[PDB]
């Protein structure tokens, strides 16, 4: 599971 | 609704009876909320993003109301920098990207 | 076009003349591409996400065409399994979330 940018 | 992207697409959700803020996130497979208890069973899971992998608690079949729209599905709980609503629940509420 | 979210929203982009695959990511403030051999000046930056932070190279005023829609802006280069088009370029192509 890939989950994203801060 | 129609949401533009000049700012982070943060919305209010209802989960476990509580109000929270969360980011509608097309780049997320899964829905990840900061540490909390939710009702029922959970099992450990690991998920990845920029920066690497983290350990989360996986809760299944959790009702979530997202800007007034109902979903019921997996919610991961762990040390995410922001609460995110991922594609597993965005699909349930009928969300699309448009340009 | 309309992009549903049943699968990751991967599209073709063009950057540095080359066609690549990238995720249209409403949860990303920035655009993150693994293209370690662009020419041009860059500066170091750190960006964060679900696992913590990584070091990236910041390139400014880079043309990026997304599904035939032209954009130009900042591109961050660093290790990533998935190239990511973030809100800095999604806004330039008029992308919205809809449900």
């Amino acid at each position: 599971s890939l989950n994203x940018i801060x | 609704p129609q949401i533009t992207l000049w700012k982070r697409p943060l919305v209010t959700i209802r989960i476990g009876g509580q109000l929270k803020e969360a980011l509608l996130d097309t780049g997320a497979d899964d829905t990840v909320i900061e540490e909390l208890n939710l009702p029922g069973k959970w099992k450990p899971k690991l998920i990845g993003g920029i920066g690497g992998f983290i350990k989360v608690r996986q809760y299944d079949q959790i009702p979530v109301e997202i800007t007034g729209h109902k979903a019921i599905g997996t919610v991961l709980v762990g040390p995410t920098p922001v609460n995110i609503i991922g594609r597993n629940l965005l699909t349930q509420i009928g969300c699309t990207l448009n340009f």
